[PDB]
RNA sequence: GACGGGAUAAGUGCUGAAAGCAUCUAAGCAUGAAGCCCCCCUCAAGAUGAGAUUUCCCAACUUCGGUUAUAAGAUCCCUCA
RNA sequence: GGUUUGGCACCUCGAUGUCGGCUCAUCGCAUCCUGGGGCUGUAGUCGGUCCCAAGGGUUGGGCUGUUCGCCCAUUAAAGCG
RNA sequence: AUAUGUUAAGUGGAAAAGGAUGUGGCGUUGCCCAGACAACUAGGAUGUUGGCUUAGAAGCAGCCAUCAUUUAAAGAGUGCG
């Protein structure tokens, strides 16, 4: 489970490629993380252009984890990756596209931006 | 010494005292180690001696049997207004009801002898025989908002005024 | 309160007294609530 | 207030009426019966005795469990009931019910109802510090000879002794439990059998005993 | 993990004198924290104060005191979790 | 107060093994968070200071052998012994 | 045990500067019935912030020139601001 030094790739028009897991915000000293649970990242690499930058540092809402989540009926879901988007405590991205579909019990916890753009809500 | 005004009867025995009145009747008792003696339509305090406690008890139960003579006949009152804006204020049942911008409102409960008596919304009184008890429990209202320091808005008794 | 080994009036009015053994003072003027312990 | 016993048999899945999937155990309150009617009035508190298997008549040069000692028998004639293995009582209950003798069949109980349980836990034996008490272990590698065992136990050369409260390899199982705050699903009475939301620390074919909540929130 | 109650410290009071006033206090009455205790889970009569309840077994040998193989019952033995 | 740097040279030289870290904890309260309060140059949210209270909790990493310490990012708080 | 007082704190049954209407003792001495203290009600100065003033501040910025009489009686204000 997603968790502190764990790279994972992204989904948006960014700049970048992949992150890492610093600290994974709720409580007093989580470990872990799933679907739904914003966390606090940076960045490893980029591709060339775009806002952000190498060295940076932002949050992100965690998405398409590999491990997925049983839903209260009694069904499961898995996908094959990690993944994350990049955020701005609006709840709203940066990003304009989303690639990769999304998990969407991320509705619970009334993100709708993203949920607008995602193929697809799954 | 102290008064029996009219239709105030006196009854002693050692400790235990009963009184009686037209608003009522009392039960009271006191430290035993006092003496005492009942004039026609007076009352004679004793004490033993000279020594520091029996001055207080003399003088003390002095004031307990005028507290209870006089509240026998007259009874005592106190004034418990409310000032402020949402504030206000209804005997409604045997109990009491407020609205003080509390997310609730508020019941109190009376006792014997105990009238929680009210002029409109936003002013009360109760008026009973024992000063001990309308007093305790006029605190036991007060202690529920007391007076705040800018602009008093607040229970408070009439003559307590505000202190920022 | 102010809670003060040292104990002494600091104006006029502040009026002694002894509660519980311990050692208060009264002003009507809260700023000057002492007790001694 | 209510009670009675059974035994664990197994645990399934069963569905909630919005596709939700609610797991399940199953108890088997077959063949209760009550037997005696211990009062306040000789032995300083008002309960009800009660029985759970059916066994079997007196010996003749008979032996273990499955047939009845006589004093069972004793027990069991005395309200005109056939002799039973387990024996429990239960404590706050409306003892004005019950009269000494009849039955305790399911349909006491009811869907929706709130309950705990009651039941020995599993066998385990003589089991280290970490899977007793949850300790964690020491390093593997970089050299080290200490992965497993409970580590220093105490303080000094002055205070010498060791203190009780400490923690060391024992048994880790048979021990009464109790498990607030679980939900009834379902009372079938055809076979005798009760559903409770949940999971209870039993074995199979253990001993199970259940009871109406204390803890409603009052 | 609670809810809830009993007694409480700091503090707030009521009545009130010593000291005619004022005074939370010495006589008296209340009030008040995740704290103390009670309630919640467990163990627990070798608690030598060794508890209480239901049920069951119930001879012959005159040593008189005591002895006996047996009664109810449990075990030795064996198959097994 | 007897946690530091020290003074003393009373036990120990036919042996009292020392720094720091791991597992384990246990305690004090001169309280870091929660609970309750008094005061305020407290309008409110946030606060400063003082009092009662030790029931529970008091994080991951970078950096050095490291106590210490600086820093990153968290957190109701990231306690002193 | 006897006679006599003291202590109200478990002091006794560890501890200072300093603080206090805790009590007891030995004395100095003021005010007290030609009616004291103490609280309640009864009055409060007349001109006049008066001079010089100070943001206006007219007991009061304070530097003081600070007089008499309406008068029980009151100061160019005892005082609360
Ligand atoms: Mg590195
Ligand atoms: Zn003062």
């Amino acid at each position: 489970m997603i968790q502190q030094e764990t790279r994972l790739k992204v989904a948006d028009n960014s700049g970048a490629r992949e992150v890492l897991t610093i600290k994974v915000l709720g409580g007093s000293g989580r470990k872990t993380a799933n679907i739904g649970d914003v966390i606090v990242c940076t960045v490893k690499n980029a591709t060339p252009g775009g806002v952000v930058k190498k060295g940076d540092v932002v949050k992100a809402v965690i998405v398409r984890t590999k491990s997925g989540v049983r839903r209260n009926d009694g069904s499961y879901i898995k996908f094959d990756e990690n993944a994350c988007v990049i955020i701005r405590d609006d709840k709203g991205p940066r990003g304009t596209r989303i690639f990769g579909p999304v998990a969407r019990e991320l509705r619970e916890g009334n993100f709708m931006k993203i949920v607008s753009l995602a193929p697809e809500v799954l | 010494i102290i008064d029996i005004p009219s239709d105030v009867t006196v009854t002693f025995d050692g400790n235990h005292v009963t009184v009686k009145g037209p608003k009522g009747e009392l039960s009271r008792t006191l430290n035993e180690r006092m003496t005492f003696k009942q004039e026609e339509n007076t009352i004679e305090v004793v004490r033993p001696s000279d020594s520091k406690e029996d001055r207080t008890n003399h003088g003390t139960t002095r004031a307990l049997l005028n507290n209870m003579v006089q509240g026998v006949s007259q009874g005592y009152v106190k004034v418990l207004e409310l000032v402020g804006v949402g504030y206000r204020a209804q005997m409604q049942g045997k109990d009491l009801i407020l609205n003080v911008g509390y997310s609730h409102p508020v019941e109190i409960k009376a006792e014997e002898n105990i009238t929680f008596s009210v002029e409109k919304n936003t002013v009360v009184k109760v008026e009973g025989i024992s000063k001990e008890q309308v007093g305790a429990l006029a605190s036991n209202i007060r202690s529920v908002r007391p007076p705040e320091p800018y602009k008093g808005k607040g229970i408070r008794y009439q003559g307590e005024y505000v202190r920022r | 309160m102010k809670v003060r080994p040292s104990v002494k009036p600091i104006c006029e009015k502040c009026k002694v007294i002894k509660r519980k053994g311990k050692v208060m003072v009264i002003c009507e003027n809260p700023k000057h609530k002492q007790r001694q312990g | 207030t209510k009670g009675i016993l059974g035994r664990k048999i197994g645990m399934t899945q069963v569905f909630g009426e919005n596709g939700e999937l609610i797991p399940v155990t199953v108890v088997e309150a077959k063949e209760n019966v009550v037997l005696q009617k211990k009062t306040v009035e000789v032995d300083g508190y008002n309960a009800i005795q009660v029985g759970f298997e059916d066994k079997k008549a007196y010996k003749k040069d008979a032996k273990s469990n499955k047939y009845a000692n006589k004093p069972a028998e004793g027990h069991a004639k005395k309200a005109d009931a056939a002799p039973k293995r387990f024996i429990r009582e239960f404590r706050n209950v409306d003892v004005d019910a019950y009269e000494v003798g009849q039955e305790v069949s399911v349909d006491t109980f009811v869907a929706g109802d709130v309950i705990d349980v009651t039941g020995v836990s599993k066998g385990k034996g003589f089991q280290g510090a970490i899977k007793r008490h949850g300790q964690s272990r020491g390093p593997m590698s970089h050299g080290s000879h200490f992965h497993r065992a409970p580590g220093s136990v105490g303080m000094a050369s002055d205070a010498s002794r060791v203190f009780k409260g400490q923690k060391m390899p024992g048994r880790m199982g048979g021990n009464t439990v109790t498990v607030q705050n679980l939900e009834v699903v379902q009372v079938d009475t055809e076979n005798k059998v009760i559903l409770v939301k949940g999971n209870v620390p039993g074995p199979k074919k253990g001993l199970v005993e259940i009871r109406t909540s204390i803890k409603k929130g009052n």
